C-alpha cells in the first residue's frame, strides 16, 4: 500500500527528491545527487561504524 | 532555458532565504563564452567608442 502511494517509477526522480530535501532551492543535476547518495553511505571517508 | 529552471524551483522553493543559493542559481544561468566572446565583444566595444571618436569631430559648440 505504500508502493501505491510511491509517486515515482524511476531511479532518477527518487534521487532528485533526495537531493532536494538535502539541498532545497537548487535545481537537480545527475552526478551531484548520485555522488551525494553514494558518499552518504558508501564513501569510507564520510561514514564509519567503528 | 535557465530562467525556466528558476520558474519551477521557485514554484516549489522550500522557503529558502539564503542569498548564496540565490546568487549562485542566478549566475549559473548565463553560461561561459570563450575564444571568440572575448574578441567579438571587444570589437563591439571598439564599434561603440569609435562611433564616439567619430562623433568627437566637428564641434562648433565645443570649440574648446
Amino acid at each position: 500500500e505504500t508502493l501505491r502511494v510511491d509517486p515515482t517509477n524511476d531511479r532518477l526522480s527518487a534521487l532528485v527528491e533526495i537531493y532536494r530535501m538535502m539541498r532545497p532551492g537548487e535545481p537537480p543535476t545527475r552526478e551531484a545527487a548520485e555522488s551525494l547518495f553514494e558518499n552518504l553511505f558508501f564513501s569510507e571517508d564520510r561514514y564509519d561504524l567503528s | 532555458a535557465a530562467a525556466q529552471v528558476l520558474s519551477s524551483v521557485e514554484s516549489e522553493i522550500g522557503r529558502t532565504t539564503d542569498p548564496v543559493r540565490m546568487y549562485m542559481r542566478e549566475m549559473g544561468t548565463v553560461e561561459l563564452l570563450t575564444r571568440e566572446g572575448e574578441i567579438d565583444i571587444a570589437k563591439r566595444i571598439e564599434d561603440g567608442i569609435n562611433q564616439v571618436q567619430c562623433s568627437v569631430a566637428e564641434y562648433p559648440e565645443a570649440i574648446t
